[PDB]
């Protein structure tokens, strides 16, 4: 199932929850989120890696 | 009769007319003639020249600007049926460019088996309209009579008709010739064997016209074959089928194949024998036999190839595909571009689709009457060693009425090399197109920009995503519509649902007038809620036809569509019936019209209707009518859809930017039925009626019924209704007054206002005086006062509301002198 | 005032709010701010915060998904200006996603420097349309304020105004940020250099606020530049200007050098000096010089490169293209696609346009409010080294509004490899095109549909073939045209000319209502005949504008069209004057009033009215008032086009065929000018008028006028002209018969009908007696008979069309007793 | 000056006049006429080599 | 459409089910029976 | 549009010329001007 702008945020911060997304610095890839999971099907652990803890 | 004359292999007469005496002896033309470009020729030329021995054309006919003919009634007086074997441009009988002539004169016409007639530019030519193809042709839609005198002219169609007449679309019109003959037709029981002058049907096997009727032996044309003049249906061995039109004996054939074999004419054919048939070339799967004519079947699949000059043949006429018929394998490649406007699905399929394997390409390009790919019956591999320019395999380019490509659950195809290409193919839809390249095995032999998206099947809903319908249910008035919810992958692309309704008369109505209703997309449930919509007015009790169509912005279109489904509204109350009008005919017989109400809304299962009495006005009883002045009545959308892009892209870049991964009065009545009319009888004389008219559409289930229609009708009275009855008794006083009294006429002509007393003596004069209701009342009849001795005649006018009623008889009273 | 405080470079601030003390002590921020994503938030725990130190934002300011905000006010109390150097696609405060948000609350943002403001989708925030941004912005119409709580709902917007209003469309409205703050507006003398509460104006170079006006030491926000509080327009030496909003000294700017080369940031630059401007690197023609920190010019051409990321770039704001800025030579490929709605020629021209050669492709897909690709000022040369897919170097896709590609009376281009490709650009169109292909030198590089005739330009009139008009002239009523023949080099092509022609106003109307008629095309005329055309039916005295479009069927296509000529058509006569209407106040004086007519149809000159006497009705005269009933009154389209290419290509296949290579009433009037009314005098008392209205616009040149109007005005009569004059004289006979003598009213309200006579005896009653125009004529008066002994006191009452006049004084005559 | 169809009949028997045009047999090459003075510019010669006798 | 009138829109679009009133977004805006369906509540 | 008043037109496409009457080409069918210019001959 694919997820899309608007929701996409929704479903964030329920998988990752609690701590926040990290951030250091903008360090453009275009890879980023919307062609990951709203073009493309994404799976739990693509989510998960955008937390900021683990 | 038979043909007696050289058959005269079909020819061609140019630059003179000395040429034209090829044909002094020839009955039949086993070919085309042609006679074409005529330049110093007059009409003085061509009154002497006339050919009654020609009865018979095999392929066609063409005239081509050869001046100075105003009428063919003398060159052709006896061209019967024009077989049509090869056509010209699938035209069996061109007339182009034909100045100077008047009249076609062709009176001699019956039947053309196959092919059509386009005759155009001809500047003169009248006589037209006057004729009826259905009767000549076979297929008059393929027909093509433009830029003649008829139209931009007048040419007076003066004819006998006398002669027979027939319907054309709604009016019967005589079908003439000439001036002095006409088209000949005779009954239908007969629809091509032919008839004599008086009616008699001719033999089956005959065609056109006939001497003896039902004897072969003594017919002019027949269909089937020919043989020795008693031509039969088909002629028995050791006679062979020639041209398919005639049979002769082994040895005709073989000495043709000889007289071709030793003498090189270039365009002579080695003719074979295959199914009692002189052919010119047998199908693939048999070999020439050197001992005797007939190609017996091979020991090997040898296909026969077709081998096409400089690689390369366009396809844009009947007669351009009938070079190929028989042939099962292109040594070359096919360009198929047919500028028509008149399918030819038949004749295509009939000479093509026994081919197999093409070597090079297939193009189809401009092609507009082409609704489908089917004729290619047979056609199994597409070799593509000749590869188009851009290397591609199959092309298609603007064709108007490309449907559906091939039949994919039974048919086979294979592509060697090359790649497809579909554009601007507003029937064909993307998913034919898949299906191709999905069948064909050239999956990855694709690239951007050869299937365009936007142009194939961009007026075609064919997104083949089903809708459902939640529920519907439809009120006295309005109807509520509820549907199924429905997104794409990407929910942002939905911009709404399209709805579509009309009115459909009956129970079939064409998919894709029709109004149309913008939808807001329903919020994210993410329960579900179905999105529905409420129609706003429509009229009662008919059958309405309603579909919903999604709309997607272009990013692949996702699209979906539900079925045609129709829903019955329910009836409602009628309106006034139409031209409410009553009329009078006899004392108590009162008609009255109606026609029914404008929208009926519902089965008019009765019409209530009343008819009540009045009483006499009330101010009339208190206006005096002898007072002078006593006049008694004689009674611009893509702004949105980048909005809503920019929005959605913005939302993308905020994404891509923030995240990052990790590291009731009782008056009488009655119920008319099944009748827009009533008459009416028992009605008093010279009486008013107030008639209250309704209409009422729906009886058991409680009457609904409409509003009423008020008209006023008045009875004529009677004969002798106003005349005062009873005698005249008079008192008189001791002063001489004479004091009246007569009976009231208690039934009269509605009321009688006032009276009129006229008393006349011996030589004297008449005398008159008012007696009104009041007068009548309050004196009990009238009252005369100082009366001159002697005996008066007395006459007596009673005046009612219909008028001055007859004159009492003279009655005399003597007073003494 | 100064800004104590440190300058905090921006940063922001996610998942709690403890990393929001890191601004305790910020007057300023060299940077972006951005505070996004709050969950576990509470409004609870908002009341605290408060950053009234804050005043001037560099970047911007962004704002996504802050949970339990409802207003900013006591954040940003003193968020006076936002610089804007650097945008969030090309937004310079962004507040998206924004629930709980009720008011705004920035009641102290002043003046934004370059950027644009972007809210929607807070679903909360009300107190939006009651603020003014043309005071705020410099560029309102780029603005994006959509899905808000202040479409869909009604939140109420109360607030003091007292509080200064402003007109936007066509309204004065209220401009208050909080429901206790409004927006701060003064004369537009300060146009932006700031007005204290009073309405003092600040210094010239003083921004947004200021303490004391006109006073540079003690502003809070100055336009141009800052150095030591006291700002200045430009700090001189050794002071250099520093990221656009500063200037500090060179040592500052060497350490922070020195700082970023020390330690191997990778985000730091090596900032350099040129030009008194301490900037991250200076542009091509300079290099680093390692003894002093200035790029002094270097003694060869070498270009600053611009290296690419993945060879690829997409422009789709101007954040993407300020990336760019300084750049000249691209090491990748271009591809811009920008979304938009709104033209960004100015900041892609600021950015692009210093880039000189591209070694990949350039590509533009999607665009829409690209009107042109004059933004790339100093293209030179497109290399091609990184080919598109496809092998191509320029590209083309759905431009909705490109018009014009360049102006090549002056701009160079080169292109070394690949070939062009255009597709779907209805503004662009094939003549610049194939200029582009002339001036590049790929003429040699093209194939097959990689430039579509049919979608370039379809919606554009750019045949560029000149049409002239003949001889043009207008009538009265109608106008004929007639224009110079034109054939294409095959004339079968042309299926007739179209004509457009609507009303055009003033002197400008746009090029392609607009009715359009077919034409006939003429006939070969191989003398030449001109083709011509009648109009039918038009509005006299209007500006039309027509223009002639060929229409030629499509193969090259060779149209032509003409110049809009505005042609001026005659006057005619007017209607009748709208609503004649006339009243009467004064015994002589009568008002009538009207309307111009609906259509003038020309300069009315004048108004020509008639008013006529009329004589009392003959019937009057012969009717008596005495008698009763005495009520005196109170006085579709493909099928054609192949039609037209099927008849050609029948005629090309013939002629292939069959040819072969060998081998006056004066009633007072008055010209009433310029008036719309009329008042007329001297008038008779209680007489009627008839008065017959009419119309013309043109005096001189005959008079031209409408139809007459026919309207009836009555006067009021005087006070005391139906009462009876002279003496009452009567002449007594034997019989004691009264004969009276009176004069008539010689000027009576219209006419005298009757007289009502009342003599009364003392003790006696009053008698009345009626006296006709016969009976006043016949008998010359009354005639009173039988009058009982003793004197009578005599009323006359004359009774007038108007009415009953007053009665006669008592007169008393004494018969013998 | 290219000539179509129509005119071209016109045009012929007046360049070649007098004896007409010359016929065999048919013998589709498809650079009979119409891509030789139609299509393309055509001068005197390719239309005199459609006469009989020269 | 407005009160009185319009309820009959109301009790078509919610059957045997009641409502409560408020006829502001009728007659000045359209009815698009999505306020309608959650005019009336269970 | 028929004979009487159809002569205004003849008069407005030929000027000064005058013209031969024949309204059977315009009371029916559409007047397009290339009748008009040469009914009236020189």
């Amino acid at each position: 199932e694919t997820l899309c702008g608007g929701e996409l945020v929704d479903t964030l911060q329920f998988v990752c929850g609690d701590r926040g997304f990290y951030f250091s610095r903008p360090a453009r890839r275009s890879r980023g989120i919307v062609e990951e999971c709203c073009f493309r099907s994404c799976d739990l652990a693509l989510l998960e890696t955008y937390c900021a803890t683990p | 009769h038979l043909y007696p004359g050289e058959v005269c292999p079909g020819m061609d007469i140019r630059n003179n007319l000395t040429r034209l005496h090829e044909l002094e002896n020839c009955s039949v033309i086993e070919g085309h003639l042609q006679i074409l470009l005529m330049f110093k020729t007059r009409p003085e030329d061509f009154r002497d020249l006339s050919f009654p021995k020609l009865i018979m054309i095999t392929d066609y006919l063409l005239l081509f600007r050869v001046y100075g003919l105003e009428s063919l009634k003398d060159l052709f007086p006896n061209l019967t049926v024009i077989r049509g074997s090869r056509l010209f441009f699938n035209y069996a009988l061109v007339i182009f460019e034909m100045v100077h002539l008047k009249e076609l004169g062709l009176y001699n016409l019956m039947n053309i088996t196959r092919g059509s007639v386009r005759i155009e530019k001809n500047n003169e030519l009248c006589y037209l309209a006057t004729i009826d193809w259905s009767r000549i042709l076979d297929s008059v839609e393929d027909n093509y009579i433009v830029l003649n005198k008829d139209d931009n002219e007048e040419c007076g169609d003066i004819c006998p008709g006398n002669c027979p007449a027939t319907v054309i679309n709604g009016q019967f019109v005589e079908r003439c010739w000439t001036h002095s003959h006409c088209q000949k037709v005779c009954p239908t029981i007969c629809k091509s064997h032919g008839c004599t002058a008086e009616g008699l049907c001719c033999h089956s096997e005959c065609l056109g016209n006939c001497s003896q009727p039902d004897d072969p032996t003594k017919c002019v044309a027949c269909r089937n074959f020919y043989l020795d003049g008693r031509c039969v249906e088909t002629c028995p061995p050791p006679y062979y089928h020639f041209q398919d039109w005639r049979c002769v004996n082994f040895s005709f054939c073989q000495d043709l194949h000889h007289k071709c074999k030793n003498s090189r004419r270039q365009g002579c054919h080695q003719y074979v024998i295959h199914n009692n048939k002189c052919i010119p070339e047998c199908p693939s799967g048999y070999t020439m036999n050197s001992s005797n004519l007939l190609c017996t079947p091979c020991l090997g699949p040898c296909p026969k190839v077709c081998h096409l000059l400089e690689g390369e043949k366009t396809i844009d006429s009947v007669t351009s595909a009938q070079e190929l018929r028989g042939c099962t394998v292109i040594n070359g490649s096919l360009i198929i571009n047919i500028r028509g406007g008149n399918n030819l699905a038949a004749e295509l399929e009939a000479n093509l689709g026994l081919i197999e394997e093409i070597s090079g390409y297939l193009k189809i390009r401009r092609s507009y009457a082409l609704v489908s790919l089917s004729f290619f019956r047979k056609l199994r591999l597409i070799r593509g060693e000749t590869l188009e320019i851009g290397n591609y395999s199959f092309y298609a380019l603007d064709n108007q009425n490309l449907r559906q490509l091939w039949d994919w659950s039974k048919h086979n195809l294979t592509i060697t090399q090359g790649k497809l290409f579909f554009h601007y193919n507003p029937k064909l839809c993307l998913s034919e197109i898949h299906k191709m390249e999905e069948v064909s095995g050239t999956k990855g032999r694709q690239e951007r920009n050869d299937i365009a998206l936007k142009t194939n099947g961009d007026q075609a809903s064919c997104e083949n995503e089903l809708l459902k319908f939640s529920y519907i249910r439809t009120s006295f008035d309005k109807i509520l519509l509820r549907w199924e919810p429905y997104w794409p992958p990407d929910f942002r692309d939905l911009l709404g649902f399209m709805l579509f309704y009309k009115e459909a008369p009956y129970q079939n109505v064409t998919e894709f007038s029709w109004t149309v209703v913008d939808i807001d997309p329903p919020l994210r449930s993410n329960s579900q809620n179905h999105p529905g919509w409420l129609m706003r007015g429509l009229k009662p009790w008919t059958q309405y036809a309603i579909f919903v169509k999604t709309l997607v912005t272009f990013s692949r279109t996702y699209g979906a569509k539900s079925d045609i489904i129709y829903v019955q509204t329910d009836a409602t109350n009628p309106s006034v019936p139409l031209d409410p009008i009553s009329v009078s005919n006899s004392s108590s017989q009162i008609i009255l019209k109606w026609k029914p109400p404008s929208d009926p809304n519902g089965n008019i299962t009765h019409y209530l209707v009343f008819w009540e009495r009045q009483a006499e006005d009330s101010e009339l009883f208190e206006l005096d009518y002898c007072l002078k002045g006593l006049k008694l009545p004689s009674r611009q959308i893509l702004k949105e859809l980048e909005e809503s892009s920019f929005r959605k892209t913005f939302e993308d870049y905020l994404h891509n930017v923030v995240f990052v991964p990790r590291k009731e009065e009782h008056r009488p009545f009655e119920k008319v039925v099944n009748k827009e009319s009533l008459v009416i009888s028992g009605l008093r004389h010279f009486t008013g009626y107030r008639i209250e008219l309704q209409a009422c559409n729906q009886d058991t289930p409680e009457e609904r019924c409409s509003v009423a229609a008020y008209v006023s009708a008045r009875t004529m009275p009677e004969a002798k209704a106003d005349d005062i009855v009873g005698p005249v008794t008079h008192e008189i006083f001791e002063n001489n007054v004479v004091h009246l009294m007569w009976q009231e006429p208690k039934e009269p002509n509605g009321l009688i206002v006032l009276y009129e007393v006229s008393y006349r003596r011996y030589g004297d004069e008449e005398l008159h005086l008012c007696v009104s209701r009041k007068h009548f009342a309050l004196e009990r009849g009238c009252r005369l006062r100082g009366l001159s001795p002697g005996n008066y005649s007395v006459r007596i006018r009673a005046t009612s509301l219909a008028g001055n009623g007859s004159w009492t008889e003279p009655t005399y009273f003597y007073v003494t002198d």
